[PDB]
């Protein structure tokens, strides 16, 4: 028995060993309780407010536009404490480690970010966080190892054999399986046993409630579609939670093409993997013939995970989202037009959202809509990436 | 599942332990393997735990993501593993032979057509070990069509309920990971579970003596046996020694 | 003539060559003009708002203060978009100069920084920006140039002999003594002649307007102190600035010690320096006994400038404001301590101001103050310096 | 001043213009200069203007940055500039001697102190580059109390007040740096302005034969000049006849 459905259509579910079922259990009964309670809903709005400081302003991106009858606005995530949406969540769910007594916090990260916003939440709010990473993602990023230390982490890499996100979050689990009573598993994005999928959805969903408040004030109306990028599915089931029911409000999910689909060398499970079992949940997945699990690609390591959050599954199989592609190079492109024509260095996830969007713009300019795409980070760590891709190609 | 009942029963006549030995299929290499396998029958086995290597395993870690990993190298695909499954059962007709799975691999190609292929080859149970009880009905019934065993897990932090739901719905045995092992196995027998094997941390005789006093019908053994493979990778004979010396120890433990 | 007394006491003043003064004339007239418009006003606040974030946060800091009377506030201009304050007098000078019909941005910049705010004004306002930057400060900051020709800059290498900050400066006036009817020269901080130090609080006065607004909703009454790091002066007059009339605020600016005031080397001039005239301005300088001018030292590069604006002179010497200084290691440990009790990874700039305040706690921990620090930026950029230091000191 | 007006007049007398190198005191070195202004005086120069290394210049740039930069590789200070001052009036008692400073360096040790300086040495008039004719009346005041002639710039972007300002306070010379030259001359005559020199980009005879023509009272050369130091950096004995050389034919042109 749960408190809430842990299913998304087909999709979902609390794949784990059993031992890990009343973690789960005790999760989904605080989640709910405090999600009933105004006071964790004042603590809560007052962390973002006034400590990663939302709002974040919607901004209208003319000069992007120019020529076109496309009107777009940018929801700046990226002016977020931290430098992505990450944070909306990981305030959320270190509050709730509280709620539940705790005082530890258990992390995993694979391009970095995650265990960043898990170690800031953890410093603020004086829980003792260790976070478990792939030693090669370890190597791969130490600027971001040297800012989890510097906020008090615990950081330890995972020699495992594959050393990578996969193998991170199989210590983490096991560790949370016998440190439960004091310690939280703070998942990093909408995906995995149920409650994560619906508890990061909910700590996102202030994105689209934003968005829509903002977007009435300044045009009158909705957007004709709300456009972000899909690794696991945080950011963007954060921007759609609230438009799901306003149906004329188009849901584009853009996952990384990598190479290209035809490639195999992509991170695009959605809409070219296959149903499977694995990371707690039901869904798509890249995987081999024979059921195991295969490597992603994308040129941003925030969206190589070779599966995506249960509800976009569900959202997808009705119909009400559309997921698509953005292969490296349209993204690298999108980013660079962001720069030179709004000053904004956008993450190279997002660049993926902004690159789908540029494309609706371009190939029918005098087509009249009203776009919104989620910025769901800064760019800043992706220059010297562009840097290097960039020096490599005679540029 | 059948030759479970009547494996137990000849333990219950013999006042008897069951041990049953942990092992990932194909480590470190196919022919070793079925060369380990029939070692530990011969040293006195009575049933087999043996495992299908996964991608990215869990309920394991260590000592078995080598074993894993081993299995890897060697190519082992989920098709070997079932032609080494029916040869092993070819030689051996009437050991129980269970297997550990994920449930990747059993959704993989059709739940019911990997029970049917269990059934094919001659696995008598099958334990998902990332399918909880709560999730468990569409794998229950498939195995329950293709006379397969459901195994279930009863972790140390189990609750009544729980106890209930994996003694209504598993066979075979009960896989059993704070209660006294006493009441657990109390509690097990007044709901009518299948016969309890211990199955944490049994790695020396006196901890086999120790379950069967407890109640429980037997103890399944999985770290120590591939910490055996993994300390002679160099010595494929010392090896297969090895491990008849500790299965007979352990094995004797249980009389 | 000019519409502004363009000194604070006896320091500022317009000491330039006579072909600059009618540049000058021309800035300040447009100047006077736009304060008086609600046009330009409306303009202005719409890009602080929908582009660049305002209002910032004001933060209260629980951890840092515990077991002291103190209480501490963080007015987040690292929220800023761009990271820093500097942003938003660049808003205000880009829109300036289209006031005046110019389409091109003359800057120089030596840490970067400045660089980088006005390559992102004038990519979004459509200003062709061209950005001198001593080669030597290219060297030591390559990000930052990729940064800003990311954002459509054109960054030119100044060699002169020296190839710094001043170096730089000396080729944008002259370029701009030349080319003033097209481009405006965009100063970066509150420093240089008249109408530069008074255009550059103004511009960054929001700082403080908002902390008023804010600490007197959140505490019911005015700070005790204000306290902000002062390199050339800009975010601490922009703090100061709305808190001048109120005299029982407290004004505190903090100038880089270096390895300490008695080594020579540091970045202090307005306490340790001399009055000269450079600059364009009469004003507190760093230089030799023979009148020729000194360079100054800071871990931080935005501190490292051997002079300081006119009107912080100004309120020193009638004793409105006070000036202190904060050394390497002090601004090292106040760095650390932010990271590790806050989860807010400062600038090594604002860490300076940091530093003071927490020597004003530390010292007196049984005084009820409370303080308002000026969070100047953010820290990300710090993080390789930090931990080269740290490194080679055994940690 | 008085030697600027005792010039003017022979010159006028003589239906002449005034032809005045600029260089950087110091540059390449002391005894070197030294040298090189001995050999601008006997070739015909008939003022000078003299530059005294600054730390930080800026109405000047390049070839003359350059110059700064070897009068500072030769370690050359202001009070060694005082002194090479004090000597060129020794050798050469009439010729107008005028000062191209920085405001930092007349500031440093007090304004009055420095004029006073000036006139213990024998300077006629001194520029100070980045002082305006706005913000000018401390330096005005304490030359004029020392017998020194402020000298100021009149721009090409100037405008009728400035032209009646630079008139009205200028003493010695007016440095000419848009209206043609002879329109602007005709406004600096009518407001009674100090003769003007034409000082941008004078580098060739004709232009010395222009400004004459023009009605400027003559014209000064900076950057030609410090250009034939520059060249012949290796060859000191090269670098004087080149000076003397292009000098006679400057001063022969204001003939
Ligand atoms: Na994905
Ligand atoms: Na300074």
């Amino acid at each position: 028995t749960t408190l809430l459905n842990p299913y998304f259509g087909e999709f979902g579910g609390m794949y784990v060993p059993q031992i890990l079922m009343p973690a789960l259990n005790q999760l989904e009964e605080a989640f709910v309780s405090a999600q009933k309670d105004p006071e964790f809903q004042a603590q809560f709005a007052d962390l973002l407010k006034n400590y990663a400081g939302r709002p974040t302003a919607l901004t209208k991106c003319q000069n992007i536009t120019a020529g076109t009858r496309t009107t777009l606005y940018l929801k700046r995530e990226d002016l977020l404490h931290g430098g992505a949406h990450k944070t909306n969540q990981v305030l959320g769910q270190a509050l709730l480690a509280k709620r539940m007594g705790k005082s530890e916090i258990i992390a995993e990260t694979g391009a970095g970010q995650h265990g960043v916003a898990s170690a800031l939440a953890s410093a603020l709010l004086g829980l003792k966080c260790r976070i478990y990473m792939g030693a090669k993602d370890v190597e791969r990023q130490s600027p971001n190892v040297f800012r989890m230390r510097l906020m008090g982490a615990e950081v330890i890499p995972v020699h495992s054999g594959s050393a990578t996100l996969k193998d991170a979050c199989n210590e983490a689990l096991r560790d949370w399986s016998g440190s439960y009573e004091t310690a939280h598993y703070m998942l990093g994005t909408a995906a995995g046993p149920h409650p994560y999928p619906t508890i990061v959805r909910e700590f996102q969903r202030m994105i689209g409630e934003e968005t829509k408040a903002q977007i009435l004030d300044k045009e009158g109306r909705l957007p004709d579609a709300v456009i972000a990028c899909v690794g696991g599915g945080s950011n963007a089931i954060g921007m759609f939670a609230d438009f799901i029911n306003d149906t004329s409000v188009g849901l584009i999910g853009v996952e990384p093409g990598g190479h290209g689909i035809e490639t195999g060398e992509h991170g695009a499970p959605l809409k070219h993997g296959r149903v499977g079992i694995y990371f707690g949940m039901k869904a798509p997945m890249m995987q081999t013939a024979d059921g195991q699990i295969e490597e992603s690609y994308s040129i941003s390591a925030g969206l190589d995970f070779p599966s995506v959050g249960p509800q976009h599954a569900y959202l997808n199989s009705i119909g009400r989202a559309d997921y698509v592609s953005i292969t490296d190079d349209e993204a690298l492109e999108a980013f660079k037009t962001l720069c030179r024509h709004e000053g904004i260095i956008p993450a190279l996830e997002s660049s993926h959202a902004l690159a789908h969007a540029l494309k609706m713009m371009r190939e029918q300019p005098e087509k009249e809509q009203l776009l919104v795409v989620n910025l769901s980070g800064r760019g800043d760590k992706d220059i010297f990436t562009v840097h290097d891709i960039l020096k490599a190609r005679g540029e | 599942m059948e030759r479970y009942e009547n494996l137990f029963a000849q333990l219950n006549d013999r006042r008897e332990g069951a041990f049953v030995p942990f092992v990932t299929l194909g480590d470190p290499g196919i022919e070793q393997s079925l060369k380990i396998i029939d070692t530990l029958i011969d040293a006195g086995a009575d049933a087999l735990e043996l495992g299908v290597p996964f991608s990215d395993p869990l309920a394991d870690g260590p000592t078995i993501q080598n074993a894993n990993l081993r299995a890897f190298a060697a190519g082992v695909t989920p098709a070997q593993c079932f032609e080494m499954l029916a040869l092993i059962r070819e030689k051996h007709p009437t050991i129980p032979i269970g297997l550990l799975m994920y449930a990747n691999l059993v959704f993989n190609n059709g739940i019911d057509a990997f029970y049917a292929r269990c059934e094919q080859v001659g696995v008598d149970s099958v334990l998902v070990a990332d399918v909880p009880v709560e999730e468990s009905a569409p794998f229950r019934q498939a195995a329950l069509r293709h006379n397969i065993a459901p195994i279930f897990i009863c972790p140390p932090n189990a609750d009544d309920d729980l106890l209930r739901q994996v003694a209504s719905y598993g066979r075979g045995y009960t896989y059993l990971l704070a209660l006294p092992l006493h009441h657990l196995i109390e509690k097990l027998k007044e709901y009518h579970a299948a016969p309890a094997l211990q199955g944490f941390g049994i790695s020396s005789p006196e901890q086999v003596s120790a379950a069967v006093r407890a109640g429980a019908a037997g103890a399944i053994s999985g770290s120590a046996i591939v910490k055996i493979i993994e300390k002679n990778l160099a010595s494929p004979k010392q090896m297969l020694a090895e491990l008849r010396s500790f299965v007979s120890a352990m094995k004797a433990a249980s009389r």
